[PDB]
C-alpha cells in the first residue's frame, strides 16, 4: 500500500475522475484519500478539504 | 546557447512554459531482489476533454523504472500542452541501499515551440496558475516483500522500497534567464531541493545513467 507525503492545494476536476481509496495508518503517518482518474493516475488530496470529503460522498 | 539566445531574442514580448523537475529517491530492496541495470523509461502524453467546457485537458507523463523502483510524473494542463521532451535516471544496480535521481524536462519551444501562454492578457498563464494539476508517484515494480507560485502536486510513494524523497521543481519561463520577471515563474519543494538540484547536476560517477530524449520535430 502506498502513502502521501504531499498534497494537492487545488481541488480536481469532477468530470475526470473514477475511483476512490484511504491509507493504512500502521504504514502510512498522515491518513488520506487517494483519487485515481479516467487517465489512471492517482493524485491525492489530505482531507480537512471538504471539497474532498463532498466528492468522496459523490463516489459513494 | 547558440540558437536559445537568438530565440529568446527574436522573442521578447511573450512567456513559454519550461517544466523542470529534479529527485532523488532514497531507495531499499526487496531481500528477494536481484541487482541489475535493467533500465525502462517512456514518455505519453493525452489529449482527454473536459466535458463541460470546449477546453481540452492535456496531459504528459514521464516514466522510469530502475533499481526495482517505478516513478511516474503526471503533469495536467486544462487547455495547454507543456509536452515531457526527455527523463533520465541515475541509478544504483546493486542490492546495497541506495539513491535514483530522476530528471525530468519539458519541450524548448527553440526546438519546437510550446504555446506563447502570455497570448491573450495571459490567458495561458491563468489556466497553468488556477488549473495545472501535477501528480508525481513511486512504487516498487515487480519486487514482492516478506509479510501560490507553489507549484500544486502530489507525492504518493510506497514506503517499502522508498526510504526517503527529497525534490525541486519548477514551471518557469523558458527564457527567465534573459528577462527581469515574468508571470510563469512557478517553482517547488520537498525535502532538500536546492541540495538535490545541486547534486543530480553530478551523480554520474558513482552510478548507471539512462535517459530517453523525445524527437525534435
Ligand atoms: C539531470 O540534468 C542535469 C542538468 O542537465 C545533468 O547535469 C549534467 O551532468 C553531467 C554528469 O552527470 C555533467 O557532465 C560533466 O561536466 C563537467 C563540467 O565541469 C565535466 O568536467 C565532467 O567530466 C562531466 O562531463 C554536466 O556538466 C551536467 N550538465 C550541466 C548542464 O550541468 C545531470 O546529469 C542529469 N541527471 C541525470 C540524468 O541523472
Ligand atoms: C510500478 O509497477 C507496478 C507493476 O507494474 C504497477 O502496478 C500495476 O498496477 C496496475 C493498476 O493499473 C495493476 O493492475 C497491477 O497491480 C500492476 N501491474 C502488474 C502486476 O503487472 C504500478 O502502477 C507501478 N507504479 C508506478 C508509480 O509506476
Amino acid at each position: 500500500t502506498t502513502c502521501c507525503y504531499r498534497f494537492i492545494n487545488k481541488k480536481i476536476p469532477k468530470q475526470r475522475l473514477e475511483s476512490y481509496r484511504r491509507t493504512t495508518s500502521s504504514h502510512c503517518p498522515r491518513e488520506a484519500v487517494i483519487f485515481k482518474t479516467k487517465l489512471d493516475k492517482e493524485i491525492c488530496a489530505d482531507p480537512t478539504q471538504k471539497w474532498v470529503q463532498d466528492f468522496m460522498k459523490h463516489l459513494d | 546557447s547558440e540558437e536559445k539566445a537568438n530565440f529568446c531574442s527574436t522573442h521578447n514580448d511573450e512567456v513559454y512554459a519550461r517544466f523542470r523537475l529534479q529527485m532523488r529517491v532514497g531507495v531499499r530492496h526487496s531481500p528477494l531482489y536481484t541487482p541489475s541495470n535493467m533500465c525502462m523509461l517512456d514518455i505519453e502524453d493525452s489529449v482527454e476533454d473536459i466535458e463541460e467546457s470546449t477546453e481540452k485537458e492535456y496531459a504528459s507523463t514521464a516514466t522510469g523504472e530502475a533499481a526495482g523502483v517505478n516513478v511516474s510524473v503526471a503533469l495536467v494542463g486544462e487547455g495547454v500542452s507543456i509536452p515531457f521532451s526527455y527523463i533520465g535516471l541515475g541509478f544504483n544496480p546493486s542490492l546495497e541501499d541506495s539513491y535514483l535521481y530522476v530528471n525530468v524536462s519539458s519541450r524548448a519551444p527553440w526546438v519546437k515551440q510550446t504555446s506563447d501562454l502570455s497570448a491573450n492578457g495571459g490567458w495561458g498563464i491563468k489556466q497553468v496558475l488556477e488549473k495545472e494539476l501535477l501528480a508525481i508517484q513511486i512504487g516498487c515494480d515487480n519486487q514482492k516483500f516478506p509479510e501560490p507560485a507553489d507549484i500544486d502536486f502530489s507525492l504518493l510513494v510506497d514506503p517499502r522500497c522508498v526510504t526517503s524523497v527529497d525534490l525541486h521543481v519548477e514551471l518557469r519561463d523558458a527564457c527567465i534567464d534573459y528577462k527581469q520577471e515574468s508571470p510563469l515563474s512557478l517553482k517547488g519543494k520537498y525535502g532538500d531541493g536546492e541540495l538535490v538540484k545541486k547534486e543530480i547536476k553530478d551523480v554520474g560517477k558513482n552510478h548507471n545513467m539512462c535517459s530517453l530524449n523525445l524527437n525534435p520535430g
